[PDB]
């Protein structure tokens, strides 16, 4: 399959860990 | 043992010449140990707890 | 008397296997005993702590959140 | 011989010996053929021995 | 010969075991000289004597 | 088994495999590895996906979600179960030779990529059935746009625990990444419990859920101290001291239980002495036994389930399993009372178990022989039975001393049969044994984590002694 | 836990016959480790055993 480094693996991780985070955040700030 | 057999196998052997290179290993091409019966019952876990697992998600969701 | 004896001894046999098995084991020592559950208990604890903490700074977090 | 070794051999392992057959290996060690009682089994005896 | 003494079956197994190679980490030992074993012995192309 | 393999190998040019390590990576960096991998791994069990509104429903596999590792209304909902329940089935197929994997590497690396390829499909199969079934609300109500961001998120979630695990697989970490996840929920959750914090206002008033900590402010505040020491011993509706007893108790017997081998002598059948050892390990299917009588057992509430609602008036219907939704109290929760499932289902205390001693005695008599007979079968599909191992030896040219090499197969015969079946039954009586005196947790649970932690100290010790 | 001359000393002729004994059945047993597969530990214990079967054998000679 496609071969990917191992940071990237650990990068798109906290990607997606930050910007889920993100959502909370905005969401609740949005429904204020 | 049925004698003719010898011959029946040298002359079936010496049929080898027009296939160097790809003979076959064994003529008696015909066992899973696992019984077929067992080895359903080991489906009968292994498969449908995946399968399962949705329908009993499928009654919750109604 | 032979169906019961079709049943009983494949389970007669089974439970003299498992002494004959066991009596062939090598058992943990107590020195080994002592060592293994060191280094089990240390990574019990280690493992629980990072957990623990990890958990119980989140749960403001998500609490705040939420 | 082998009235020493059948009487070594009930005593160490508390087993009934039927006979006794013994020979020298060619690089010197004598060898045992020890047969134990039909009440005993060999497989049980060696178990406990640690053979097996 | 079958027939034997005790007494030749006994020197004749002492030649049988003194007839094997050097173990390998005499190789490593600290003032080591020995390659392998000098006095090895063939059945064939050196006689006992007896 | 060929075309099998092949109509998967285009699927496979596509999907994300990680890179091999090139340079031989220290010990050092390889438990960094694992300790963020670790690290990061709880992070996602902890954060709660984005858009839900209820999570207080019930949970029937409130068991399964410790051994799956599985936080309800988190984002590893999912857990690792679209792997596991994967592995399990790739593996059953193999040993069963329905798909015939060659010794190529490529057909090596078709097959474990192919794993993958069903892995991640489980993935979406159960989050599309998670946000359509609507476990956290209604799509109508919740709108099309926030079940779109749940499904994504439960999908690439259950995708970075695969690269995760594979990244610790392929040298860059330690052990196998999925034990580690497993072992990991286990002591948090006994640890968790013991040190919570957290205090649950019960009508009596503000009680601490922590088994010890709750005992530091009775024996704080009760001035009667042997009062205090009985109260928080026998907190019913919270964890008590006297489970942690129990707790430890189970964590001695599995060590000196885990330890147990058969050591078989070999040695190289090319050079003198080099005397070796190949060890038969007691648990010699290890966890996963237990893990296939839990499914069976599974199985069975569904199907009871299932008929009952239907056709409960069929005697037969009656027999396979009787359902009742008790909600008094807690959350609502089906339990079998009549039927053979009631039989098969676990008695929770000794007091339950001493009221009616048949259904523990049906209970045990169960557990055990499902337990030994999945041990004894999974040999013959692990690949790892007498004649398998016999093989492999031969490959690496060791052999038994004194012993012809077809010989050795009869040897290995003599324990690895018995040691399945047996590994099995005592597998099964751990967990049996560590519920009735109520461990914190589960002794399946406790077992794996303490299996896996030796496991995991055992290559510890190795990659610790090379250095 | 090893044996040592000098807590043998005072020790009466039954009592050091008792424990050359046990030396010796576990001495035998180690025998059976050194065919059977036993660990390097068992096999280093040989030598122990065997040194300390001499132990009491001199002392009580
Ligand atoms: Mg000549």
């Amino acid at each position: 399959g496609l071969k990917v480094g191992p940071v990237p693996v650990l990068v798109m991780s906290l990607l997606f860990i930050a910007s889920v985070f993100m959502l909370h955040i905005w969401g609740k700030y949005t429904r204020s | 043992v049925a004698k003719q057999r010898i011959r029946m196998a040298n002359e079936k052997h010496s049929k080898n010449i027009t296939q160097r290179g790809n003979v076959a290993k064994t003529s008696r091409n015909a066992k899973a140990s696992v019984g077929p019966w067992l080895l359903a019952l080991f489906i009968f876990v292994v498969c449908g707890s995946a399968i399962f697992q949705i329908i009993q998600s499928i009654r919750m969701g109604m | 008397m032979d169906q019961v004896m079709q049943f009983v001894e494949p389970s007669r046999q089974f439970v003299k296997d498992s002494i004959r098995l066991v009596k062939r084991c090598t058992k943990p020592d107590r020195k080994e005993f002592q060592k293994i559950a060191m280094a089990t208990a240390i990574g019990f604890a280690i493992m629980g702590f990072i957990g623990f903490f990890v958990k119980l700074i989140h749960i403001p977090i998500n609490n705040i959140i939420v | 011989n082998k009235h020493q070794i059948k009487q070594a051999v009930k005593k160490l392992y508390d087993i009934d010996v039927a006979k006794v057959n013994t020979l020298i290996r060619p690089d010197g060690e004598k060898k045992a053929y020890v047969r134990l009682a039909p009440d005993y089994d060999a497989l049980d005896v060696a178990n406990k021995i640690g053979i097996i | 010969s079958s027939h034997k003494t005790f007494r030749i079956k006994r020197f004749l197994a002492k030649k049988q075991k003194q007839n094997r190679p050097i173990p390998q980490w005499i190789w490593m030992k600290t003032g080591n000289k020995i390659r392998y074993n000098s006095k090895r012995r063939h059945w064939r192309r050196t006689k006992l004597g007896l | 088994a060929i075309k099998f393999l092949e109509v998967i190998k285009p699927f496979c040019v596509i999907l994300p495999e990680i890179q091999k390590p090139e340079r031989k990576i220290q010990f050092k960096e390889k438990v960094l590895w694992t300790a963020i991998t670790l690290f990061i791994f709880l992070v996602c069990c902890q954060i709660p996906l984005f858009g839900i509104m209820s999570s207080d429903s019930a949970d029937p596999f409130y068991w399964m979600r410790v051994i799956l590792a599985s936080n309800r209304g988190t984002l590893m909902e999912l857990g690792i179960s679209p792997i596991v329940t994967s592995g399990l089935i790739m593996q059953l197929l193999a040993g069963a030779k329905i798909i015939e994997v060659g010794d190529t590497p490529k057909d090596r690396a078709l097959f474990n990529g192919a794993q993958k390829l069903f892995g991640m499909i489980i993935t979406i199969g159960q989050s599309i059935v998670y946000v359509m079934t609507g476990m956290y609300g209604d799509p109508s109500e919740m709108g099309a746009g926030i079940c779109l961001l749940i499904t994504i998120q439960l999908f690439v979630a259950g995708l970075i625990v695969l690269l995760l695990d594979e990244l610790l697989q392929k040298g860059y970490g330690l052990g196998s990444g999925i034990s580690l996840f497993i072992a990991t929920n286990i002591c948090e959750t006994i640890v968790w419990k013991a040190f919570s914090p957290t205090t649950v206002n019960t009508g009596r008033g503000m009680e601490f859920e922590g088994a010890i900590i709750a005992l530091f402010h009775l024996l704080a505040t009760r001035t009667d101290k042997v009062r205090a020491l009985r109260e928080a011993f026998y907190r019913q509706n919270l964890p008590n001291l006297m489970n942690l007893i129990a707790t430890i108790f189970v964590f001695a017997v599995v060590i000196y239980f885990q330890g147990f081998r058969v050591d078989l002598p070999i040695k190289s059948a090319r050079y003198r002495g080099q005397y070796n050892t190949y060890p038969i390990k007691l648990f010699y299917t290890s966890n996963i036994p237990i893990i296939l009588q839990s499914a069976l057992v599974s199985n069975l509430y569904v199907i009871s389930q299932m008929l009952s609602a239907r056709f409960s008036g069929n005697l037969l219907v009656s027999l396979l399993g009787t359902w009742s939704d008790t909600s008094s109290g807690g959350p609502a929760r089906a339990y079998p009372v009549g039927g053979l499932c009631h039989y098969l289902s676990p008695p929770e205390s000794f007091g339950s178990v001493l009221e009616d001693p048949v259904h523990a005695v049906v209970y045990i008599v169960f557990m055990l022989g499902s337990c030994a007979f999945f041990s004894k079968t999974w040999i013959e599909v692990s690949g790892s039975s007498a004649k398998d191992v016999a093989k492999q030896l031969k490959e690496q040219q060791m052999v038994m001393r004194g012993h012809r090499e077809t010989s050795m197969v009869h040897e290995l015969n003599r324990y690895i049969p018995t040691a399945a079946a047996f590994g099995g039954l005592c597998i099964g009586a751990l967990s049996v044994l560590a519920d009735f005196l109520g461990a914190i947790g589960s002794g399946t649970g406790i077992l794996l984590a303490v299996t896996i932690i030796y496991q995991y100290f055992e290559i510890f010790v190795k990659e610790q002694s090379e250095v | 836990a090893k044996i040592k001359a000098r807590d043998l000393r005072g020790k009466k002729k039954e009592e050091l016959l008792k424990q050359l004994d046990d030396l010796k059945v576990e001495l035998s047993q180690l025998r059976v480790a050194k065919v059977t597969g036993g660990a390097a530990s068992k096999l280093s214990k040989i030598r122990v055993v065997r040194k300390s079967i001499a132990r009491v054998l001199t002392v009580i000679n």
